[PDB]
RNA sequence: AAACUCCAGUUGACACAAAAUAGACUACGAAAGUGGCUUUAACAUAUCUGAACACACAAUAGCUAAGACCCAAACUGGGAUUAGAUACCCCACUAUGCUUAGCCCUAAACCUCAACAGUUAAAUCAACAAAACUGCUCGCCAGAACACUACGAGCCACAGCUUAAAACUCAAAGGACCUGGCGGUGCUUCAUAUCCCUCUAGAGGAGCCUGUUCUGUAAUCGAUAAACCCCGAUCAACCUCACCACCUCUUGCUCAGCCUAUAUACCGCCAUCUUCAGCAAACCCUGAUGAAGGCUACAAAGUAAGCGCAAGUACCCACGUAAAGACGUUAGGUCAAGGUGUAGCCCAUGAGGUGGCAAGAAAUGGGCUACAUUUUCUACCCCAGAAAACUACGAUAGCCCUUAUGAAACUUAAGGGUCGAAGGUGGAUUUAGC
RNA sequence: UUUAAGAACGUGUUUAUUU
């Protein structure tokens, strides 16, 4: 809770999605029937924090893994990287470090969302001539 | 437990109407009547022989449009005219259907020795109020 | 119940 | 699938395995890689490796799962508790834990060579590692410390007398 | 479901339907107000049904229809905000909008309005809410208010409260009136039980009482009755002060008197200062007492009782 | 009830609005100023604000009536005040001179002076314990005791052993033996006190 | 209650009995077992396993012999409780518990988990319990019961211990769990006319009215713990009427009929918990993919249509009273409202006519009127006068007469006359009411 | 640590245009 509104500003500014509340059951098992038949579920999960105000395990770690969802997550020397893809040993618990994981995710992302914009340009550009 | 005029829950795959889907004690808060005569108002009388018609005219048209009609009857009384309005189904000809409202409105004023008229409202398919 | 008696 | 009409027990169950799904990997299409033998709580399970034409010699469930999975030739013999919902939960299990020949060839760094009566010595490589080849051979063992099965060594010295085994029946 | 679309078609038949009404009726489509519509369906579709709700009704699609969300993703599936997943955007974007003007004021450092109700909330998020949920939201808010909040944030607050109307607990008086002589008087009804009195009380009198044309001593010899009509006098200290000349009709004995006592105090409130006015109403003498006989049941004795009850 | 939980109880006392504002508390000034926006119930038709209205005479008289017959329960009320009020009279006429100063003839202060007397200060509770039942003394509230007066008054009088006597010859007679401290009522809560007691180390029996 | 009352209390003298605190320690011994102090002697084996052919030990109880005796105490006696109490409760006292010398050799002798060595990784792993395994060796077990039994043999053992079968019989027994129910089950919070205490009028006593049960009669049926008993009946002199006796008709008022059997075949209409608030489709997840289960808001897997509650509506409101009140429970009520499945009758289990029974030895439910003086009579409809214990209070009862209804009335009702009974406020118990 | 408090017959309760 003391980076909630930290990382939901940074998704806001990359243009990307958080989920920093209570986690309901079935968001991504039943999540047609939650939301409807159409939708469409993410692509990759990013952990800020794998652990629960319990200390234990992210229902959305085992349910990323049922829906065929690949996660990234920060993983401290009290959590379990099993089942994350591509775990990141490092504190996560300093404010001085949380702030330093989401410039660097909100600034790959940013990137990448411009990089595609000059290869389409060109692209484009040279399609036509 | 009390049975009068409700239909019981099911699983959810029961259409039920509207009139059909409201118990007695709605007869006058959600519901109408379906006979609407001047017997029952105080001081009047022949409220026992208009019962008697009624009975037999709802019987009479359930096995003349026998599998046609959509919802209960609505009989209608003004001085000596006898309007019945019917709610029925398409799939039966239209041919038929003008045989059946001169033969029923024709054998009825014979009967009851008064003018009688039958008014018929086609619907597609039975209207469903919701489901049981 | 216990049957009755004669 | 759990229902109180056994017509609803039938869907969930049914539109509920697609989402469960095994892949099985098969030698040639027709059996397994190599003899299981493995226990799902009292339930034993040992699976053999046969040639093609043997036919599924095996528990009636075991012959409509392997139906379903491609497997035409195997035999398996089930012992301890016969529960259908552990013979199947430890079926699935041992039939997804096996090495195929292209993974002991990558893990030992050596060719699989596949010795046939049939085809008398000649040496039938079906698998090499993709990375370096080792250059020393594997230690021959005088003697393998392997746990063997008293059922087994009781068949091959004519023993295991049994008036039910090897019996004609139907095509599987 | 009802889509956009569907809205849309329902839209342009209530307003050709709003023409030909007025064409029914003579009146002008243009100047033709909702008002007219209720009226004129009310004339057309006579029905006397006790709920309201189950009667004819010709209303305008937005106010029939129920609310619905937009949709929320594109053609591509990409959702329209960041706070999709959690299943209640609208809710979780209210409060991090709230708990991020909180933060700000860190850094740089009644009576009539009301809290928003759940169901009220609902609507203006359009998404489903549960008790404790609303609790929390209701929360930020009040400590929002004890912190020297900006004129914007009053602004936003103002949104989620709701303005209240106090009803006042202050008699009304009745006119004085004049008769042909020029005497002032006041006239007011009472009602106990079946009975219903009418009482006139002169404005100067030397404390006579007279009962459908009767003295009040010989219309009520009981002494209980005649202790009721002194209540009202003796509270405000007039007793032999004002003639009054009331009439009563129906109900008992006692019920009769409980009757022109109030009537006499409700006139008495215009010859009275407010303050005595409102003892009187503190008393119980401006109050009409709703206690009456209630009916009786099947399979009982009477209102309350019940049939002796045998257990074996 | 037809009253809603908002209704108030209302507040015959004359005198109470009456008080000057100077004299006002701080904590009576803010309930003067919240009674106004509060409900009132109507006052019944028992209580008045009459001088002369005793609430201890009318809740007596209330348990002297049979089948609503107020008219007739206050009739004997008022004649038994009658009685023992010429009673007096006539023992006052025929006293000595220093005799005369310490007769009351006032049947109000009699009335509640005879009431007074018969006040049991304990009463008895059955509890059971053991398959048992014990009379254990008990402390009673200042309610109990008032009604209990009255109850044991009404009922002596009730008795069957006076014949052809009339209750406000009944009631004015028991009036002046209590108020003098005799008469049957007074054995009798004398007889509740002795009973407690005997049994007064049946105390730790109760709980409460 | 019995017992004691050469009893009790203070103080002093005073053990062959038993060993507070320390001990929140976890040590010694092969096990049994060992917890007051001191002294003497003293706690096997330089690999392990190893005797049910032997040897030495083995709690408590118990046997033999001789002693001691504070207290406790089987047995027994007395007191009490109880339908009985050979028990649980109280008192007294004995074997016995102690010492010495011998025997007896059993235990839930169970930490129900063998000894030595070693491992924590892999399939960890049925469940529960105290995590899962390897090597080696000895001992032991092979469905339940018959059976800690019979026979045989051995023993200081003689109603004994050890070892230990069979015939007949059964298709289960057994171990561990899920759910629910129940508990003279714990904790906590409560009941609001409701459980206790506490308020008011009643029932149970008498007479009458009325129902039911028994008995009786040639002479209906049905309801008949709560959830029957002025109930089907907002209604039986004939009719109603389905009963009884007698007589009569046969394609029959009906393109017949049946109040014939089955409410344990049903619809229909209901009782009951309900003076409740839960039922549950469809998806997801947990338990290794078992019966099943699914919550913590500073949130830990639940999302939920629909039904009900609630909300609304009716009566005089916002109150209250009605109405409403799901899924299911009692194979609850009704085949005699009507309808109807199965079965049965068709010169009769159908139809019609005449007449007639519906009573009381007895017990009981509900109600009415009373036993009086806050009463009785008259006037009045609340400022009165009289009455007031064998001519009072008190029958709506009996008897007689008259009238009303009707074709028909000792019979139904009303009124009058006559009559003046029990009854003196009611046992255990028990109902209703904010 | 806190009175007493017995009993309840035998079966049966789940599948594919005039003319
Ligand atoms: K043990
Ligand atoms: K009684
Ligand atoms: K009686
Ligand atoms: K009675
Ligand atoms: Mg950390
Ligand atoms: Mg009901
Ligand atoms: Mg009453
Ligand atoms: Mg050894
Ligand atoms: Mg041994
Ligand atoms: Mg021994
Ligand atoms: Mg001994
Ligand atoms: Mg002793
Ligand atoms: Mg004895
Ligand atoms: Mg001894
Ligand atoms: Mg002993
Ligand atoms: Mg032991
Ligand atoms: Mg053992
Ligand atoms: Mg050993
Ligand atoms: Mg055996
Ligand atoms: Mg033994
Ligand atoms: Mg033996
Ligand atoms: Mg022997
Ligand atoms: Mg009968
Ligand atoms: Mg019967
Ligand atoms: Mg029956
Ligand atoms: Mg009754
Ligand atoms: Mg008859
Ligand atoms: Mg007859
Ligand atoms: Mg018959
Ligand atoms: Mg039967
Ligand atoms: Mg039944
Ligand atoms: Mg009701
Ligand atoms: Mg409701
Ligand atoms: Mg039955
Ligand atoms: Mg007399
Ligand atoms: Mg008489
Ligand atoms: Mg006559
Ligand atoms: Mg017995
Ligand atoms: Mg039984």
């Amino acid at each position: 809770r003391q980076f909630s509104y930290l990382i939901e500003n940074m998704a806001r500014d990359c243009g990307e999605y958080a989920h920093t509340r209570y986690f309901r059951g079935g968001m991504l098992t039943n999540a047609r029937l939650l939301f409807g038949p159409t939708v469409r579920l993410p692509d990759l999960i990013i952990f800020l924090h794998t652990l629960n105000n319990i200390f234990e395990p992210h229902v959305a770690v085992r349910d990323a893994a049922k829906m065929n969802i690949p996660t990234v997550g920060i993983v401290d020397t009290n959590c379990n990287p099993c089942l994350i893809t591509y775990p990141v040993p490092g504190n996560d618990d300093s404010p001085l470090a949380v702030h330093l994981y989401c410039r660097l995710f909100q600034t790959a992302i940013t990137r990448a969302k411009e990089k595609r914009q000059q290869v389409e340009a060109l692209y484009r550009l040279q399609g036509q001539k | 437990k009390n049975r009068a005029a409700r239909v019981r829950v099911s699983k959810g795959d029961k259409p039920v109407t509207y009139e059909e889907a409201h118990a007695p004690h709605y007869i006058a808060h959600r519901k109408g009547w379906l006979s609407l005569h001047t017997g029952n108002l105080d001081g009047e009388d022949h409220a026992a022989e208009r019962t008697v018609e009624d009975v037999f005219l709802r019987k009479f048209m359930w096995g003349t449009f026998p599998g046609c009609l959509a919802d209960q009857l609505v009989l209608k009384r003004r001085g000596n005219q006898l309007e019945i309005c019917a709610v029925v189904l398409r799939q039966l000809s239209p041919h038929k259907y003008y045989f059946l409202v001169g033969y029923s409105e024709t054998l009825l004023s014979y009967f009851y020795k008064c003018p009688v008229r039958l008014h018929l409202q086609t619907v597609p398919s039975k209207v469903v109020y919701k489901y049981l | 119940s216990e049957p009755l008696r004669k | 699938g759990k229902a109180t009409d056994r017509m609803d027990a039938f869907r969930k169950a049914k539109n509920r395995a697609v989402h469960h799904l095994h892949y099985i990997e098969r030698y040639e299409d027709h059996t397994i890689f190599h003899d299981i033998s493995l226990r799902f709580k009292r339930t034993h399970i040992k699976m053999k490796k046969q040639p093609k034409g043997y036919g599924l010699r095996c528990h009636r469930a075991i012959i409509t799962i392997c139906r379903l999975i491609g497997i035409k030739d195997m035999y398996a013999k089930v012992s301890g508790s016969i529960n259908m919902l552990s013979l199947t939960q430890g079926l699935f299990r041992g039939l997804s834990r096996q090495e195929t020949h292209q993974q002991l060839a990558d893990k030992k760094g050596l060719h699989v060579v596949e010795i046939r009566e049939e085809c008398g010595p000649l040496p039938i490589v079906v698998a090499s590692p993709r990375g370096p080849l080792r250059k020393d051979p594997e230690p021959e063992d005088e003697v393998p410390d392997v746990k063997l099965d008293w059922e087994d060594v009781k068949t091959a010295q004519g023993m295991k007398r049994s008036v039910w085994s090897n019996l004609k029946r139907a095509a599987t | 479901t009802y889509t956009e679309d569907f809205i849309k078609k329902q839209i342009e038949e209530f307003n050709i339907g709003k023409r030909h009404l007025a064409n029914m009726m003579g009146e002008d489509p243009e100047t033709f107000t909702q008002e007219d519509i209720d009226r004129a369906i009310a004339y057309l579709f006579p029905s006397g049904l006790f709920e309201k709700r189950a009667r004819p009704v010709m209303k305008h699609p937005e106010q029939i229809f129920p609310r619905q969300r937009a949709i929320q993703w594109g053609e591509d599936g990409r959702p329209f905000h960041y706070l999709f997943y959690t299943g209640k955007q609208s809710y979780y974007s209210l409060m991090h909008d709230v708990y991020g003007m909180l933060l700000n004021l860190e850094k740089h450092q009644v009576i009539g309005s009301r809290w928003l109700i759940k169901e009220e909330l609902e609507e203006m998020l359009v998404e489903k809410l549960s008790d404790l949920d609303y609790m929390q939201f209701i929360r930020l808010l009040e400590k929002l208010l004890t912190s020297q909040c900006g004129a914007a944030e009053e602004e936003f607050v103002q949104r989620f409260r709701r303005s209240v109307t106090l009803e006042s607990k202050k008699q009304l008086i009745e006119p004085v009136q004049y008769d042909e002589q020029g005497m002032a008087f006041s006239k007011s009804e009472g009602k106990r039980k079946t009975a219903k009195a009418e009482a006139i009380v002169y404005k100067h009198g030397s404390g006579r009482i007279k009962v459908n044309g009767i003295d009040y001593q010989l219309y009520f010899p009981i002494t209980q009755d005649r202790e009721q009509l002194m209540f009202p006098f003796h509270f405000v200290d007039r007793l032999g002060k004002h003639d009054v000349t009331c009439t009563v009709s129906g109900g008992g004995r006692s019920a009769q008197a409980g009757a022109i006592r109030l009537a006499m105090a409700k006139a008495l409130c215009s010859f009275v200062t407010e303050d005595e006015v409102e003892w009187m109403r503190q008393a119980g003498l401006l109050t009409t007492d709703p206690r009456v006989r209630e009916r009786k049941k099947p399979g009982q004795e009477g209102a309350r009782r019940k049939f002796t009850w045998k257990k074996r | 009830s037809r009253y809603s939980p908002e209704f108030k109880d209302p507040l015959i006392d004359k005198e109470y609005y009456r008080k000057p504002v100077e004299e006002l508390t701080e904590e009576e000034k803010y309930v003067r100023e919240l009674k106004k926006t509060q409900l009132i119930k109507a006052a019944p038709a028992g209580k008045t604000s009459s001088v002369f209205e005793d609430p201890v005479i009318s809740k007596f008289t209330n348990m002297m009536m049979i089948g609503g017959n107020k008219v007739l329960a206050r009739s004997l009320m008022i004649q038994t005040l009658e009685a023992v009020k010429r009673k007096q009279f006539e023992k006052y006429h025929a006293a000595s001179a220093e005799e005369q100063a310490t007769i009351e003839r006032n049947p109000y202060t009699i009335f509640h002076q005879a009431l007074k007397n018969c006040e049991p200060m304990i009463g008895l509770v059955p509890i059971l314990k053991g398959g048992r039942f014990y009379q254990v003394p008990v402390p009673l509230p200042d309610r109990r005791r008032r009604f209990l007066a009255m109850k044991w008054m009404i009922t002596e009088c009730r008795d069957k052993k006076h014949q052809r006597t009339l209750m406000p010859e009944k009631l004015s007679h028991k009036l002046l033996e209590a108020f003098h401290n005799q008469g049957p009522v007074i054995k009798r809560k004398h007889d509740l006190h002795k009973m407690a007691e005997a049994n007064r180390a049946l105390a730790h029996y109760r709980w409460w």
